């Protein structure tokens, strides 16, 4: 029986925003 | 009985009392009556010990 | 009782007999009625005094006869539908304690989609396996508290993530098991296959 | 019947005793994490200052202030609690990583998870969501040896390795006592922000550069930090929610207990005089 | 039974509320001198009401459908006038106080109501399984309530926290705007049919509806209707 | 019931009449009372069916 | 009422206390025979404690105030003795030993105790 | 009443005494059974008046 | 503890609390679950759900009940293998090692089959 | 809204529409509160319900 | 101590008064045991309380 489950379960399908930023310190670049 | 959950869990034999209890619609005369048709094979050996 | 008598002349001749009472809740309320009709004074719940014996009287002639008698049997089935879920009320302990065994249809259980409903922790066949074949015996020995052990770890762990791994492995044996045992209406199996079903 | 009242009048006062318990504890934590949200505010002022002046006299080409060409990987940083009993706190965070992560397909990029806390691992366990690298048991009390760890972790992620084109933190920011909000800072790459009105060394470029995996680490240490404060506000509010609700659970368990009283005794009554009745 | 015996014809038989047989035939009792039975009623309850419930069965070859409140007194379902017919119904809808106060309509507590036809040989397999799937997740929300209440959803698991969400969503799905509520409330009421019901129920089980709000659900009657509704939220 | 005259007498009359009743929970003890002292079984919460 | 009709004085009535008027009738009525009512008390409860309280009240001028401590049966306010009693009653004093621990004498708890004229 | 005499008669000569009733539970349903035995009418727990 | 003696007694005693302490704590775990108890508690919640199974015994007359034949502790054995228990020493063991076994020998042998 | 006010009672937030329908339902309860012995006429009645 | 109990637990959070109000009631909880057929006499008990 154990054999028999072990070559069945062989077959057996199973179902299975914010922005983080640097100040430059100047107005432009 | 042909029910895995009492055949295998709790046992019916013959001489016992297994009371089936239970709420309203839970499955107790579906038990009953599974343990009734379940027993057609045995009837149709003919032997009175089966 | 009628249905006790005609399966008892079976049993008595050496054959065996299956008795389903449907249910015996209702036989204990017709008593009632047909006492408190009579004007003997009732007991607790309104029952009588002798609604215990009412059903004793009854389920105790549900016997396995010696070989020296026939060598007979008749199987009780009882059946007792409880109020609210409540197995420890009056009449359901009663037949409760005069009978071998429980098998405890909870409608939990049942909506779950666990059917038959066996609630397993509170149901037991004190003829346990002696009452079974010898390979379902060997297959299924410890089936019953296993499971019961399996419905409390649930309980128990339904809110811990500490779980350790034989914990874990308990916890999916035991959900194995109860989807093994559900089984459909009018789908019954042979003890063969049910052995290795359980195997 | 009775019986199970009585055992859950007992059941729901020993939760009240705990939830209320709880509910003291957080109140105390609350003040512990915003005491220490407030002590590290004057590192990240100094260091912001002096890195707005780096930046000032850097070459503003560090890869941590350029966008890639081609975004495909967005790294995110989910801040959650590593213990239950905080409300909304862990669904708010989670579904603020899902606003996120809907925004980030939207617009063509990939979200890779970077995770703290274990809630957030089995909410993104139980969707099928892998998770790259995963921290746990300081989002009740962090120290900046953790955010450390995350800010090397996370910079290292972006500068590759499979690597990210950005990287977002999603936390809870503990704005009051009463108000805390799930919020998203993309963390990198930085905007280079100028503003209207110094010496350096070794150079303002490699300085620069030494500063920048700095800031990101205080800037998430501060994350966390408040992360830590929001999770303690949301477990008193989920406490107090759960004290109240004990207490009521109580007084209508109470009540039907008194009415099951009532009908025992009434219906005892019956039984005696019934039999009395009838001599 | 002039109707369904002599002229053959299929019968409707609505009783409102057969109930109020038995509290009569209490009065009566208690009139009569009959000792009370387990909580004041007369000791031939069972009897009474099987004398008046087994002649309105069908016989074989011709019908008489029935229906019939039953007021719970005390919302006692335990009660001995509940508990005597609840064993001569073919179908029981129980409604419930719970139920009603969250205003789902008709109020029908879906664990306590059965059919003896809710069987997959009667009603077909698609019918039975979406039926006991709904049944499942609506158990497993009972099974939760109490921690429902003490500390709200957040506390489960997924798994959990997802059943729950869409076992509200049945819950409030499995209300209905009757047409006899249009008095009530105003708005018209309307009928579903099996087939969309059941498909329905497959798929907000299924989760596919998991992202609607609730208020979509409830007092809505179909799946046009509730796209309609969730269009309006 | 004496109320209930009173309102009935012109009711039917083309009348329209408001009856308070305050408050009938003490009406259903008295009545309980009366049933007790004439000895009837009484039902759920002592009152009479 | 002698002290209040005929010689006009203002009266303060103590009870101490009237549960124990209320079980007092309960065994009496036990005692004749008569069958009790929803939880053993008397079938006339109602009647008996209007009947004692009812007289309690102003007339022509001078009143009978009463004081009157209520032990409460398994701390149910809905027991049919506090039920009856308390459609009576106009006022509640709650002497509380966590004031009185406090030094604050009459030891009145401000927040327990409650009036139908604070209106 | 036993007890409690042999108590009083010590009581009344000026000595201390001390009584135990262990227990009075029993007590009480042993007049609850004399009681019921002689048909005086039960009530609550069916104890007499 | 004057005809049981002293070690029977405090084991007993011991015993009693943890079993008390743990029924107490069952309504909290049920609900605000296990993790969130302290951990002198969490540990005798252990303890206690060890010692709870290992009251367990399989009995001669339950043979037919669990299929494995009977088995008889002696007095010292347990009141030596509840004192380990309450003090700590096998809270290594999973707890089902600890269910229907009857005996410290048998502990050892089912951890092993474990 | 007697509903709605127990979960915004400890919620941190809730969507515009729940907001909405607090603050209606806290006017409306507001709106509804009567003194004694003052009783309005049907139509003082129509007016303050609109 | 009866209120305290639920904070043992977390004692690290608590005041100073109240940890020593647990400390002192935990011991004097098990100052009020007392073994069987053992009284003490008043003078023991002052001592002892004291
Ligand atoms: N094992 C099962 N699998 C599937 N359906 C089941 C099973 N057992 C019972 N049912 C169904 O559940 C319902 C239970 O009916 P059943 O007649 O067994 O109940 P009962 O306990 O006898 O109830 P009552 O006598 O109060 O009517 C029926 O729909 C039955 O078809
Ligand atoms: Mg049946």
């Amino acid at each position: 029986l154990v054999s028999v489950i072990n070559e069945f379960k062989k077959g057996f399908q199973a179902s299975d925003l914010e922005k983080e930023s640097v100040k430059v310190r100047k107005p432009a670049p | 009985t042909g029910i895995k959950a009492i055949d295998a869990m709790t046992p019916i034999g013959r001489g016992q009392r297994q009371l089936i209890i239970g709420d309203r619609k839970t499955g107790k005369t579906a038990v009953c009556v599974d343990t009734i048709l379940n027993q057609r094979e045995a009837w149709l050996t003919g032997d009175p010990k089966q | 009782y009628t249905g006790s008598a005609i399966g008892q002349h079976w049993m008595y001749n050496g054959k065996h007999v299956l008795i389903v009472f449907d249910d015996l809740s209702k036989q204990a309320d017709a008593y009632r009625a047909i006492s408190l009709l009579l004007r003997r004074p009732p007991g607790r719940e309104a029952f009588p005094g002798d609604v215990f014996y009412l059903h004793s009287r009854l389920l105790e002639r549900c016997a396995k006869l010696s070989d020296e008698l026939g060598g007979g049997s008749m199987t009780g089935l009882p059946i007792i539908e409880t109020k609210a879920n409540d197995i420890s009320a009056f009449i359901p302990t009663n037949v409760i304690s005069i009978t071998d065994g429980q098998c405890f249809l909870e409608s939990d259980l049942f909506n779950q989609g666990v059917r038959p409903a066996i609630n397993v922790g509170v149901s037991v066949s004190r003829v346990g396996g002696a009452a079974q074949i010898k390979a379902m015996k060997e297959v299924a020995g410890s089936l019953r508290l296993d499971l019961s052990q399996y419905r409390e770890l649930e309980a128990f762990a339904a809110f811990a993530s500490d779980l350790d791994a034989a914990s874990k492995a308990q916890l999916d044996r035991g959900a194995r098991l109860v989807e093994l045992l559900k089984q459909p209406q009018y789908s019954p199996l042979a003890v063969e296959e049910q052995v290795v079903a359980i195997f | 019947t009775l019986r199970e009242l009585r055992g859950r009048i007992r059941s729901a006062g020993s939760i009240k005793k705990i939830t209320k318990a709880q509910e003291l504890i957080a109140t105390s934590r609350i003040a512990k994490a915003q005491a220490r949200v407030e002590a590290a505010r004057p590192y990240a002022a100094e260091i912001t200052n002096m890195l707005t002046e780096l930046a000032g006299a850097s070459a503003l080409d560090h890869p941590l202030l350029v966008e890639r060409k081609q975004p495909k990987r967005a790294g995110v940083l989910v801040v959650s609690s590593d213990r239950g009993l905080c409300g909304a706190y862990n669904a708010n965070v989670l579904r603020r990583a899902e606003e996120l992560f809907s925004l980030l397909r939207d617009e063509g990029k990939d979200p890779v998870l970077y995770v703290v806390g274990r809630k957030a691992l089995g909410y993104f366990s139980f969707r099928q969501r892998t998770v790259v690298e995963s921290w746990t048991g300081f989002s009740e009390r962090p120290t900046y040896e953790n955010a450390r760890e995350i800010a090397d972790t996370l910079v290292n992620a972006f500068m590759a390795i499979l690597g990210v084109d950005e990287l977002h933190i999603v936390f809870t920011e503990f704005r009051s006592m009463l108000s805390q909000t799930a919020v998203a800072r993309r963390a990198a790459p930085m905007e280079v922000e100028y503003v209207g009105e110094y010496s350096f060394e070794p150079d303002p470029e490699t300085l620069f550069d030494a500063l920048l995996p700095r800031y990101i680490a205080t800037r998430v240490y501060a994350a966390l930090l408040e992360a830590a404060a929001s999770e303690s506000a949301s477990r008193r509010r989920a406490m107090k929610s759960a004290t109240d609700n004990a207490d009521d659970l109580i007084k209508a368990l109470t009540l039907a207990a008194n009415r099951e009283r009532q009908a025992q005794i009434t219906q005892e009554i019956s039984e005696i005089v019934g039999g009395a009745n009838a001599l | 039974e002039f109707f369904r015996d002599e002229q053959g014809q299929d019968v409707l038989l609505f009783i409102d509320n057969i109930f109020r047989f038995t509290q009569a035939g209490s009065e009566v009792s208690t009139l009569l001198g009959r000792m009370p039975s387990a909580v004041g009623y007369q000791p031939t309850l069972a009897d009474e009401m099987g004398e008046l419930q087994e002649r309105i069965t069908s016989t074989r070859g011709r019908s008489i459908t029935s229906m019939q409140a039953v007021y719970v007194p005390a919302d006692d379902y335990t009660d001995p006038a509940p508990a005597t017919t609840f064993a001569h119904l073919d179908a029981t809808t129980e409604l419930s106080r719970a139920v009603f106060s969250k205003g789902i309509f008709p109020a029908v507590d879906p664990l306590a109501s059965s059919s003896t036809i809710l069987d997959p040989a009667i009603v077909g397999d698609e019918h039975y399984r979406v039926a006991q799937e709904v049944i499942r997740i609506l158990q497993r929300y009972k099974d939760l309530q109490d921690i429902i209440a003490i500390l709200g959803i957040d506390e489960l698991s997924e798994e959990d926290k997802q059943l729950v969400n869409r076992a509200r969503r049945i819950e409030r799905f499995l209300s209905q705007n009757m047409m006899a509520a249009e008095q009530f409330t105003g708005q018209p009421g309307s009928t579903v049919p099996l087939k969309e019901t059941i498909e329905a129920f497959d798929k907000l089980t299924k989760g596919e509806f998991d992202h609607l709000p609730e208020q979509a659900f409830f007092l809505i009657g179909g799946l046009d209707d509730l796209a309609k509704k969730a269009e309006s939220l």
